[PDB]
Formats: C-alpha cells, sequence, structure tokens
C-alpha cells in the first residue's frame, strides 16, 4: 500500500513498497592446517614405503 | 592424463595384443602407425594410450613382459604387431611353469629391473601421468607372479598413481595347470593390497557364455578373448574418448570404491556376439539395459541376485535416444532396489559416446562392484583348500624358497574379502 | 565507482562464468574483442559498466575476472573461445591434474600448491581499483576443484580482503547431471568451511535448472550449454544493478543488507520468469502480473521448495523490460490476497522492487525468447532449508557406513572434519527451524 | 509396477492399504528409508515432506498434506477461524472458542464470560466441562500444555431411547487434485446412559468418545449407530432424512474448511503430490443445528466399514495416480 523511496532515473526506477509493518581464521592458522595435513600424507607415504620395504 | 599400459604373460600379452587392435581401429590407427579416420572425436584424447612420434605416427604407450619369447613373437608377427615400440618388448627365455613363485621370486626377479627401466622411460614422457593398467593371467606364473611383483614395485616409485588390472581369473572349465588355484590365490593377496581397481575376468565365466549363450560347442581361447577385447574396449570409452563425465583411472576409483579393498569389478557386456557372426538387428535401449545387468553378460561368475551392487557404471555406445537410456537405467534401479545399497545415494551412474564399437551400432558396457564377487574368490579358495590341506604340489613353490606360512597368510587375507563382501551385503 | 572482481572456480564456474561474460558483453554492446563504440571516454572512466570491466587505452574492454581451474581442458575452451582477446592470459589459471571430485584434494592437497599463485593473479586485479568492494565467486558444491580449491580460497579473501564482502552463485549437486557419488560429502565439507567466508549465497540447484530446461525451453536432454545460458539471465538480473544506473543494490554490501538479517542465513531463494522457448512460433507476452505471480510459484525457483511453508526474511524484485511502478503494485496487491506470504515477525511484510527499462537480452542462436519484460525475485526463505535437509540426509546414509571417507583421509584430511562439517549443517538446519516456525 | 514404503505402523487404516496393494500383485513394499518409492504411507511427526519430490523418474505421492496440521489442531483451528475472512468470527456453524495460553485471548474469552454470566444465559464451557471460570483457569495452567476453552452446547440432540448424546464422525478424503470426496457411510458414535443437564463432571455421559465408554452395546453394537439407523431414526421421531437435517451442513462445513486452506496446501503445481483422508467431529443441537467439534489429520475407521473405505482409497487416491493395468465418495464440489 504505502509507496517509499522512489528513484528515477533514465535506465530505470526503484522503489519500496510495505504491505505490514512488524511485529575469521589468521593467515598461519590456515597454513599451519595445510601443512598439517601434508604431513598426515607423508607419514602414510611413509608407512607404505615402509611396508614394501619389508 | 596418459596411461601406461603394461601386459604380462602368455595372457596378458595376447589379450593385451587383441586390446590394442581394437581399440587401433576405433581410434582410426592402422598398424602402420598411421591416422585414417573420419572424425576427429577419434584423436581428441588418443595421447591416453597413445604416443606422437616422428611423422606423426601413433605408437601405444604398452610394455610387453614375458619370461618366456614365445607368446611375444606372435605378438610381434601379429595383425598390430609392429604398431608396438620395439625397445619395449622386455623378455627372458626360462619361461615361469605356471609357477607363481618364479615369476615373483627367482626367475621374474632377474628381469623385473629391466621391465622398470622401460615404464620409466615412458613415464618421463608423460605430460600428467594418471596411473597404470595391467593385462594378466592369474592362473600362471608370469602375468601371475611377476605381474603383482611388477605392481609392488610400480607402487613404490609410483605410489600416488593410480594401479588398474585386467586379471584373468582361472577355473577348471578352462585349465592349464592345477595349481592354478594356488597362483590366484597368491595374487588376489598383492591386486587386495596394491591396486586400486581390479576388472575381474572370470574364464569360468567366458567359456559359459561362449557354451551357453553363443552356443560354442568348444570354445577356444581366441573365442574367450573376444569377449575380453569387447569388455576391455568398454570399460576404457570413458578414458579413450570425451565425454561427461571426464573420466581418468583416478575418478572411478573415488566412485566406484566405498572401501578401499573392496575394489574387484564385474565387468558385462551387451549385446553379447560370436566371431565372425555378424548381426543384422540392432538392439533396442530396453534390450540393451536388460542384457547388460543379466547374469549371463557378466564377465565374472557371479549372480549378482546373490549380493548387493555398492556401485555401478553403465557406457552406452552408439547413436540412441539418451532420453529412453536415462528411462531404462531409472527404470532399473526402480525395479529392484533391493539389490542396490540404499546407503550410497546414487550409486548407479550413465555414460554415453557417439562411436561404437566395431561391427556394432550400438553397445552397453557394464562395470559393478557387487558383493556377488565374493562367490568368484570363495571358489578360488574352496579350490585351493582342496589341494593344501594335503599340501599337494607345494613342493613346486618350496623349491622356489616359499614357506607353506605364505600360502596360509594369502589364504586368510582372501578369506577377510570375503567376509568383508558378506558385511556390507548385510547392511 | 567501485570495482567488482568475479571469480570462477573449477568446470562449473568457468563454463558458467563464460556464459555469463558472454551475455554481459551483449548488453554493454561490447565486442568479442573488447572494443565497446559506446564508451567515449576512451581508456577509462568511472561508469556502472567499469564495476566488471576495465579499460585499456587502447580501448579494449576487459572482464575484472579471473578464471581458475586444477585442469586444464575446460579454460584452454575459453583461451581459444570467441572471447578468447577478451581477457589476458594472466587471468585463466590452469593447473594439470583435477581434484578428482574430491573435497580434500582440491583443498589440501592441490589447493595447497596453486592458491599463492591465484591470490597473487588477483592482487594483479585488486591493484587496478580504485576502490574495490569485493568478490563474486562462482563454482560448484559437487567438484573437487569446485568445491574444495573454493572453500581455501575464500578464507584467504577474507584474511587478504577483510573489509571486502564475498557473494556466491553456487552450483548444488543434481543426480540427473552429477559427475560423483560423493559430490554430497564434498558440498557439506565446502559449506562448512565457507560458511563464515561468504556474505551472501545464490544457489542454484541443477535440478531446478534442468526441468526448467525441459518444461518451459522443450529441451529433452537439456546440456551444460542449455542450464547456463539460463543461469546467465539469471546471474545477470542479480548483477544489472551493479553493472547499470540504479539506486537498488548498487554495492554488494546492500547485498547482505536488503536479502540477509541473519549472517549466516545468507541463502536468498532466486526465482525468474518468464522463461519461454525460442522455438516457440506464437507467445502471448506476460503481464508485470502474471510474471510477478510466477514468482511464488516453485515450478520457476532455482531451488524446489515450498515457500508457504516457511517464512520470508527479505524479498527483492528485479524487472528488466516494460515495467512501471504501478503495475507492480497492483501484482502485488492482488497476490498477497491469494498466496501465503507469511514474514517473520520482526521484519516489515514488504518488497524492495527494482526495474531497468532494458528488456533482458538474449544469446543470438539460444534456447530463450526475446521477452518484453522479465523479472527475477531474491527472496529470503527458510524454505530453502528443505535443500539443506535433503543434501545432509544424503550425507548421513555414505558417512555412517563411512563409504568413500578413506579417499579424503588419503589426501591428510581428518575423519573428524566430516563430524565438525555435519554438527554445522545440523546447526544451520535448526536455525533455520527457530526462524521458520 | 508401483513401490511403496510404510513409516507409520501404529495406523490401522492403511495398514488395510497396504495389504490391498500388495494383493493386487502390481504394488512392492520397500524398506522405510528406501527412497525410490512412488508412495509414502508417512510418519505422522516430523514427516519429511523436503525429501519428496527430488528422485528422477520418480512421480513421488504422500498420505499427508503438508500445512494440513492448521485444521488438525485444536489451538489452530480456532485461530484459523477466528483470522480467516473466509470463515472469521460469525461463523455460524462452529462454537464459541477461546485459545488461553496457561502460566493468549484470556481478557477477550473473560468479556464474553462475564455478558453471559449477567445475562441468565448458557454458561458452560469446556476446555473439563464447568459453568465457573475460576475453575478450570486453574486447571490449564496446572497441567502445563495449551489448551482451548470452548462454549459447551447445553442443549445437544438427544437419542431416544435412552435420551443419550452423540457426536458424528465423517471420513473425507482430499485427492492430488483437491477433489473432496465424502465417504458416504459415517457413524454416529452416541452416549449409552442417559444426558442430565445438571451434574456435569460425570464424564461418561457428556463425552461420547468410544474410549471412555468402554451400559455398553445395550442399544446398538459398540456404541455405533450407522446412517442408516440414524436416518431411520429422523424419519419416525422428527419426520425429516439425515441428509436433510444434517448432512447438508455436513457436507458445507467439511468443503468450507478445506476451501479455505487449499491454496496454503495444495501441491498442483508441486514437485510431489499429496492426499489426506481426514476426521471430522460433527454435533447436532436439538434445533438439528451441526457444530463442528474438532478434525483429525490421522483418523482410524469403524470395524465395519474399514474395507470399502480403505479400498476406496487405493481406487481414487492412489490408483488415479498410479493406474493398473457406482462409488461409495459424494463428490464436493466447488
Ligand atoms: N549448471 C552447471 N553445472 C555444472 C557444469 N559443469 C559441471 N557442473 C556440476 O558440477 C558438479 C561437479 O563439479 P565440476 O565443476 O564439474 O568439477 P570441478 O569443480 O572442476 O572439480 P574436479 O573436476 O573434481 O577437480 C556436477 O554435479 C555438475 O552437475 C555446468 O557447466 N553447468
Ligand atoms: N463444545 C462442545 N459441546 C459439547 N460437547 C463437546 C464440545 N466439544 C467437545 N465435546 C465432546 O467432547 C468429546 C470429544 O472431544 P474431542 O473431539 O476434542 O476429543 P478427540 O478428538 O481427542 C476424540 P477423537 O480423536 O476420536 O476425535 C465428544 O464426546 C464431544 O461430544
Ligand atoms: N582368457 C584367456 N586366458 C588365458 C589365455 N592364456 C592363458 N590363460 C589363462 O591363464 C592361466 C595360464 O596362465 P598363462 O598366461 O599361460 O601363464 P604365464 O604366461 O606364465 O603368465 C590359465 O588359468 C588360463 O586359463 C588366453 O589367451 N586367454
Ligand atoms: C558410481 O557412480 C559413478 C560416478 C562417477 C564415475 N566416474 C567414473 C569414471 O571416471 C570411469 C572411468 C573409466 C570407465 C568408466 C567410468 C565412473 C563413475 C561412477
Ligand atoms: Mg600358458
Ligand atoms: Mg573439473
Ligand atoms: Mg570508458
Amino acid at each position: 500500500m504505502e509507496v517509499i523511496e522512489l528513484n528515477k532515473c533514465t535506465s530505470g526506477q526503484s522503489f519500496e513498497v510495505i504491505l505490514k509493518p512488524p511485529s575469521d581464521p589468521s593467515l598461519e592458522e590456515i597454513q599451519k592446517k595445510l601443512e598439517a595435513a601434508e604431513e598426515r600424507r607423508k607419514y602414510q607415504e611413509a608407512e607404505l614405503l615402509k611396508h614394501l620395504a619389508e | 592424463r596418459e596411461i601406461v599400459h603394461i601386459q604380462a604373460g602368455q595372457c596378458g600379452n595376447q589379450i593385451g595384443a587383441k586390446f590394442w587392435e581394437v581399440i587401433s581401429d576405433e581410434h582410426g590407427i592402422d598398424p602402420t602407425g598411421s591416422y585414417h579416420g573420419d572424425s576427429d572425436l577419434q584423436l581428441e584424447r588418443i595421447n591416453v594410450y597413445y604416443n606422437e612420434a616422428t611423422g606423426n605416427k601413433y605408437v601405444p604407450r604398452a610394455i610387453l613382459v614375458d619370461l618366456e619369447p614365445g607368446t611375444m613373437d606372435s605378438v610381434r608377427s601379429g595383425p598390430f604387431g609392429q604398431i608396438f615400440r620395439p625397445d619395449n618388448f622386455v623378455f627372458g627365455q626360462s619361461g615361469a611353469g605356471n609357477n607363481w613363485a618364479k615369476g615373483h621370486y627367482t626367475e621374474g626377479a632377474e628381469l623385473v629391473d629391466s621391465v622398470l627401466d622401460v615404464v620409466r622411460k615412458e613415464s618421463e614422457s608423460c605430460d600428467c601421468l594418471q596411473g597404470f593398467q595391467l593385462t594378466h593371467s592369474l592362473g600362471g606364473g608370469t602375468g601371475s607372479g611377476m605381474g603383482t611383483l611388477l605392481i609392488s614395485k610400480i607402487r613404490e616409485e609410483y605410489p600416488d598413481r593410480i594401479m588398474n588390472t585386467f586379471s584373468v581369473m582361472p577355473s577348471p572349465k578352462v585349465s592349464d595347470t592345477v595349481v592354478e588355484p594356488y597362483n590366484a590365490t597368491l595374487s588376489v593377496h598383492q591386486l587386495v593390497e596394491n591396486t586400486d581397481e581390479t576388472y575381474c575376468i572370470d574364464n569360468e565365466a567366458l567359456y559359459d557364455i561362449c557354451f551357453r549363450t553363443l552356443k560354442l560347442t568348444t570354445p577356444t581361447y581366441g573365442d574367450l578373448n573376444h569377449l575380453v577385447s569387447a569388455t576391455m574396449s568398454g570399460v576404457t570409452t570413458c578414458l579413450r574418448f570425451p565425454g561427461q563425465l571426464n573420466a581418468d583411472l583416478r575418478k572411478l576409483a573415488v566412485n566406484m570404491v566405498p572401501f578401499p579393498r573392496l575394489h574387484f569389478f564385474m565387468p558385462g557386456f551387451a549385446p553379447l556376439t560370436s566371431r565372425g557372426s555378424q548381426q543384422y538387428r540392432a538392439l533396442t535401449v530396453p534390450e540393451l539395459t536388460q542384457q547388460m545387468f543379466d547374469s549371463k553378460n557378466m564377465m565374472a561368475a557371479c549372480d549378482p541376485r546373490h549380493g548387493r551392487y555398492l556401485t555401478v557404471a553403465a557406457i552406452f555406445r552408439g547413436r540412441m535416444s539418451m532420453k529412453e537410456v536415462d528411462e531404462q537405467m531409472l527404470n532399473v534401479q526402480n525395479k529392484n532396489s533391493s539389490y542396490f545399497v540404499e546407503w550410497i545415494p546414487n550409486n548407479v551412474k550413465t555414460a554415453v559416446c557417439d562411436i561404437p564399437p566395431r561391427g556394432l551400432k550400438m553397445s552397453a558396457t557394464f562395470i559393478g562392484n557387487s558383493t556377488a564377487i565374493q562367490e568368484l574368490f570363495k571358489r578360488i579358495s574352496e579350490q585351493f583348500t582342496a589341494m593344501f590341506r594335503r599340501k599337494a604340489f607345494l613342493h613346486w613353490y618350496t623349491g622356489e624358497g616359499m614357506d607353506e606360512m605364505e600360502f596360509t597368510e594369502a589364504e586368510s587375507n582372501m578369506n577377510d574379502l570375503v567376509s568383508e563382501y558378506q558385511q556390507y551385503q548385510d547392511a | 565507482m567501485r570495482e567488482c572482481i568475479s571469480i570462477h572456480v573449477g568446470q562449473a564456474g568457468v563454463q558458467i562464468g563464460n556464459a555469463c561474460w558472454e551475455l554481459y558483453c551483449l548488453e554493454h554492446g561490447i565486442q568479442p574483442d573488447g572494443q565497446m563504440p559506446s564508451d567515449k571516454t576512451i581508456g577509462g572512466g568511472d561508469d556502472s559498466f567499469n564495476t566488471f570491466f576495465s579499460e585499456t587505452g587502447a580501448g579494449k574492454h576487459v572482464p575484472r575476472a579471473v578464471f581458475v581451474d586444477l585442469e586444464p581442458t575446460v579454460i584452454d575452451e575459453v583461451r581459444t573461445g570467441t572471447y578468447r582477446q577478451l581477457f589476458h592470459p594472466e587471468q585463466l589459471i590452469t593447473g594439470k591434474e583435477d581434484a578428482a571430485n574430491n573435497y580434500a584434494r582440491g583443498h589440501y592437497t592441490i589447493g595447497k600448491e596453486i592458491i599463492d599463485l591465484v591470490l597473487d593473479r588477483i592482487r594483479k586485479l585488486a591493484d587496478q581499483c580504485t576502490g574495490l568492494q569485493g568478490f563474486l565467486v562462482f563454482h560448484s558444491f559437487g567438484g573437487g576443484t569446485g568445491s574444495g580449491f573454493t572453500s581455501l580460497l575464500m578464507e584467504r579473501l577474507s584474511v587478504d580482503y577483510g573489509k571486502k564482502s564475498k557473494l556466491e552463485f553456487s552450483i548444488y549437486p543434481a543426480p540427473q547431471v552429477s559427475t560423483a557419488v560423493v559430490e554430497p560429502y564434498n558440498s557439506i565439507l565446502t559449506t562448512h568451511t565457507t560458511l563464515e567466508h561468504s556474505d551472501c549465497a545464490f544457489m542454484v540447484d541443477n535440478e531446478a535448472i534442468y526441468d526448467i530446461c525441459r518444461r518451459n525451453l522443450d529441451i529433452e536432454r537439456p546440456t551444460y550449454t542449455n542450464l547456463n545460458r539460463l543461469i546467465s539471465q539469471i546471474v545477470s538480473s542479480i548483477t544489472a544493478s551493479l553493472r547499470f544506473d540504479g539506486a537498488l543494490n548498487v554495492d554488494l554490501t546492500e547485498f547482505q543488507t536488503n536479502l540477509v538479517p541473519y549472517p549466516r542465513i545468507h541463502f536468498p531463494l532466486a526465482t525468474y520468469a518468464p522463461v519461454i522457448s525460442a522455438e516457440k512460433a506464437y507467445h502471448e507476452q506476460l503481464s508485470v502480473a502474471e510474471i510477478t505471480n510466477a514468482c511464488f510459484e516453485p515450478a520457476n525457483q532455482m531451488v524446489k521448495c515450498d515457500p508457504r511453508h516457511g517464512k520470508y526474511m527479505a524479498c527483492c524484485l528485479l524487472y528488466r523490460g516494460d515495467v512501471v511502478p504501478k503495475d507492480v503494485n497492483a501484482a502485488i496487491a492482488t497476490i498477497k490476497t491469494k498466496r501465503s506470504i507469511q514474514f517473520v515477525d520482526w521484519c516489515p511484510t514488504g518488497f524492495k522492487v527494482g526495474i531497468n527499462y532494458q528488456p533482458p537480452t538474449v544469446v543470438p542462436g539460444g534456447d530463450l525468447a526475446k521477452v518484453q519484460r522479465a523479472v527475477c525475485m531474491l527472496s529470503n526463505t527458510t524454505a530453502i532449508a528443505e535443500a539443506w535437509a535433503r543434501l545432509d540426509h544424503k550425507f548421513d546414509l555414505m558417512y555412517a557406513k563411512r563409504a568413500f571417507v578413506h579417499w579424503y583421509v588419503g589426501e591428510g584430511m581428518e575423519e573428524g572434519e566430516f563430524s565438525e562439517a555435519r554438527e554445522d549443517m545440523a546447526a544451520l538446519e535448526k536455525d533455520y527451524e527457530e526462524v521458520g516456525v | 509396477m508401483y513401490t511403496f514404503v510404510v513409516r507409520d505402523e501404529n495406523s490401522s487404516v492403511y495398514a488395510e492399504v497396504s495389504r490391498l496393494l500388495l494383493a493386487t500383485g502390481q504394488w512392492k513394499r520397500l524398506r522405510k528409508d528406501n527412497p525410490r518409492f512412488n508412495l509414502m504411507l508417512g510418519e505422522r511427526n516430523r514427516l519429511p515432506f523436503g525429501r519428496l519430490g527430488h528422485e528422477p523418474g520418480l512421480v513421488q505421492l504422500v498420505n499427508y498434506y503438508r500445512g494440513a496440521d492448521k485444521l488438525c489442531r485444536k489451538a489452530s483451528l480456532v485461530k484459523l477461524i477466528k483470522t480467516s475472512p473466509e470463515l472469521s468470527e460469525s461463523c455460524t456453524w462452529f462454537p464459541e472458542s477461546y485459545v488461553i495460553y496457561p502460566t493468549d485471548e484470556r481478557e477477550v474469552f473473560l468479556a464474553a464470560y462475564n455478558r453471559r454470566r449477567e445475562g441468565r444465559e448458557g454458561n458452560v464451557w469446556i476446555a473439563l466441562i464447568s459453568s465457573e471460570a475460576s475453575e478450570l483457569l486453574d486447571f490449564i495452567d496446572e497441567q502445563g500444555q495449551v489448551h482451548v476453552i470452548q462454549k459447551y452446547l447445553e442443549k445437544p440432540l438427544l437419542l431416544e431411547p435412552g435420551h443419550r448424546k452423540f457426536d458424528i464422525r465423517s471420513w473425507v478424503l482430499v485427492d492430488h487434485l483437491y477433489n473432496i470426496y465424502l465417504y458416504r457411510e459415517g457413524v454416529l458414535r452416541t452416549s449409552s446412559e442417559p444426558y442430565n443437564s445438571a451434574n456435569f463432571q460425570d464424564k461418561t455421559c457428556h463425552l461420547t468418545n468410544h474410549c471412555i465408554q468402554k451400559n455398553y452395546g445395550r442399544y446398538e453394537e459398540g456404541n455405533e449407530m450407522f446412517f442408516e439407523e440414524f436416518n431411520q431414526y429422523l424419519m419416525d421421531a422428527l419426520n425429516t432424512t439425515l441428509e436433510n437435517s444434517i448432512l447438508l451442513q455436513i457436507k458445507h462445513i467439511i468443503r468450507s474448511c478445506l476451501m479455505c486452506i487449499e491454496p496454503a496446501i495444495s501441491t498442483k503445481h508441486l514437485h510431489y503430490q499429496s492426499f489426506q483422508l481426514f476426521g471430522f467431529d460433527f454435533m447436532v443441537d436439538e434445533e438439528l443445528k451441526v457444530w463442528l467439534i474438532e478434525v483429525n489429520g490421522a483418523p482410524a475407521c469403524a470395524q465395519k466399514l474399514y474395507a470399502e473405505l480403505c479400498q476406496g482409497i487405493v481406487d481414487v487416491a492412489i490408483s488415479s495416480v498410479f493406474p493398473l493395468a457406482t462409488s461409495i465418495f459424494i463428490k464436493l464440489h466447488h
């Protein structure tokens, strides 16, 4: 019912209609997390190569 | 993403040779190594298996291995014999006498380094090697013993690369020696650990298909290899031709293998055809779908109704209504949802390739990771135990330095694999 | 004027980026060689379209965009595409092996060896900005790159661009066009890691786009080209306010302001209309009332769900074509008396309307027909949580058996992150419940 | 060949339906959590509507309407009737009710009570039954949950022989097309011992549920009079028919209630479809004026009527969507 803040221009126009009223991690925290996973990969690969060595 | 092919032993080299001659025709490559095709679809991913060489000739990225020159000489004199890089022919002279121990520990150990030098020289030429595929039997000595030895050493030098195998299973219906269950059990022990993917090509299945379905009174290894090369062409289609799937040997592993040890696949194919006998009538899409899921079309002698599918990959080839295929594939999962695990949503996937195989206007290849595959290993286990309980024919192995303990270990792990498959059949 | 940088991650992001930037060029009259005759300020300017395009002294208008994929095949088609001259080699980054549909492989393994390069190429553009607002990130939930590398990138941008906003255009996984059985894993994982790093995310269920292409474009098996050309239109409708003169959603901050009251609940439901087939011989042009009424039909939503059984937190109507405020208000008044539109008690029941007299541009030879008027509704409704429910259920089914988990652990990821991610989604599902009922 | 799932075992209605479906030999029951189903006989609480209609190649159907709880909850029913212009305040066929939150529509209820207290009007209400507001305003608070106080009909129609009270139960089936089907066979859940208008909290002659009542089986088998007998009684005792005196009002209330919430629950253009069996409870006063008591979204049937009804559900609500290789329903047209 109530139309407000009507703004017209050449490209078009915009407005608002109301019907009813109402009633981060650090840089090294990341790099440690990535490197922690890399070490887990190298450990897994090491246990493999050790097993293959046997 | 290049693949390095390896073929070991009599069986491995014979199915390997046929594999190359089949897909060479599909990619328009003649025995001379020259391209003479009509479509550019043939060349877009030809580098996965072929190396581009002088005069723009395409050379298979294949390595031929054996402990006797007999079978490899036949390959070299075969149809597409001269396409192979002559330096990739690595062979011994003593053979393996269908002995796993000879291939894995004595005779093969003496030759394996020569093979790995060729593997290395090929890998260094790869823009980005994705993995290896091996063709071999498990019932013999070389492909079985030395094949699994190669796999173990390839994993050591390329631990981050995928290892794929086309492993031919032995059967009394098609038997060379009585010690095939021994060699097989020993090999399976290796495959469970050192491969990501194994296509179980059962000779028992291949024989039954030739006898029961194809009505071939007395099938030969040639007849059996018609089925193999057809299946091998199918399960590599997604790797050899561009597709929605973006398929490689790793993506196949990630999607087909929910548990690392359970990576033994049941190949299937439709339509089943015999050599020389050409079709005239093309199969309708409903027929392709029904047949490719039927047990009579499985290359592994297992009843899929005796287990549950963990995952499925179906590859349709030829020009057809992709809508109708989707309707039939969705019909499959909806008609028998009991034989598909409910704890892996959408575990059945479909792919299409416009290019059909030679002699067929359309076909369907099946790749299923069923729990029913345990029937295959249980079969080998029974044949194994029957002899092993009396230590029969064991002197052939202990004579090569092996101990009984190693047999018992291989037996136990294969039995574990069975129980592991049984575990998820009751989930 | 403030600049926006578009980041396209993975196959889905890149191919959609192609669809969008293709469409942007036609709307702004920019040619494949980057020449824009209408731009009389040669070599620069602070116009609305400069938000997405930088200018060279040679009069070339290049996208403020970066394309990144861990595998070269898709981006190589951009390098040799029709808009190859449009982009700078530094903007097209490619790896050599993809994440193999694995979140962990894209995030930890391969993500670690290329994240620094990407951020350097992004910083390259950021330095060409007078006042960067933030980033628009296009990607998939299901891909190993689209899920894995995206979350890692979103983490670093929050460190390197703390004050900058970050919007998402995410492709929700659909079996009909899936590429991996583990996409539910990748979706939950990338959502959890990106949630606090995203200010506003526009989810697009491929299921919805697939059926819209089948139902309204009569395309029996929609290709990616079909889906993307439709998605590009939606994205264009959303980003038009950033590329044209207007007073609604003029910057990225205003998106969060007008669509995201609660930070975590930042997944507005998009609904587009009309979608008409180009091969439709005879078509009766639809009115403002008809297209606006269609915005409350689930068959037109970018995610299939039922807003009736939820609550709205905000709602923006973005029109393009022959539309005037009167016809809009008349439409709204009628629709309110015939449809269930419940707003949360702490919100005003209203609609922020935006009109652009220029009707929606269609790609020549495309599947969409030219229309006199179109609309894209952006409504933050709790009903979108149905998508989280579906997805979290599929996750639970597989993870109960720890299926496929070994592939992720094998990349250095911990099995705990699965549970931590799933727990965050459980919290999210409940947040939607407190607000919704 | 269609498939279905069962997620409500305690339900006697669809337990018979699941039996009938299997008996056709064209329907296969799947496990509870198997998502590849065509039909879902879902649970009563926390039914996952959000996971329906997302299985490609499967037309899915469910035996419940999402949002139909607004009608099948006493607190919601009142609010629905009071806030809906289609029904609103001057609803003639719904008793005067008030949502009353415990320790809200209290202060307005007292205004009603007082004016009727003063005017010597009938002033009994029910949550239980009393003629003093203060007595069981202390009742709703000492039990804890939400309750609805409602004007007690002090002059109900009483059956002779016996001078007995009763309340009518009608079974309505709404299909996927939102066709409202009234089951021609209803049932009178009567009282066995005479209703008196002095002693009010002997709950045996005031409340006419099958539970409390189990002088049982004295007049009719199981305190269940059917329409044939009740119709005959009306013709002999009041010179009228069940169709005219009562059933027109019932058909009206049923339609009015369901047309009101249609735009909220309809699955016309949804990705999944819904149907649902309802159980409307009506009350008749001495002047043959029908009052709506409540609606139940998970109703049980009468033993005599299980076979006919359950078979009916399969015909028009299930087979209509999933066809196989005189009608017992009155279609309420709108
Ligand atoms: N709408 C749409 N979705 C796409 C498109 N391409 C891929 N997808 C979706 O993205 C999901 C898989 O992610 P991709 O983008 O293909 O993979 P990626 O991001 O490159 O990651 P990896 O290849 O695994 O390293 C699938 O569910 C597809 O449905 C596209 O062009 N349009
Ligand atoms: N306003 C009113 N006036 C007179 N009697 C009333 C009444 N409201 C309810 N009743 C009586 O109350 C009893 C039923 O209450 P209600 O219908 O709320 O219980 P209920 O629905 O849990 C049992 P069912 O599940 O079978 O419907 C009936 O015996 C009915 O006669
Ligand atoms: N399908 C098939 N199986 C074979 C072929 N040759 C041998 N086999 C099987 O392989 C086993 C013998 O192994 P073989 O390859 O001859 O041993 P190797 O050369 O020492 O590795 C037996 O179980 C045979 O059934 C063949 O050409 N085709
Ligand atoms: C089980 O669902 C899925 C999901 C994704 C998948 N990708 C692939 C492959 O890459 C592939 C590789 C070689 C041959 C055939 C297929 C198989 C597959 C199965
Ligand atoms: Mg031999
Ligand atoms: Mg990719
Ligand atoms: Mg300029």
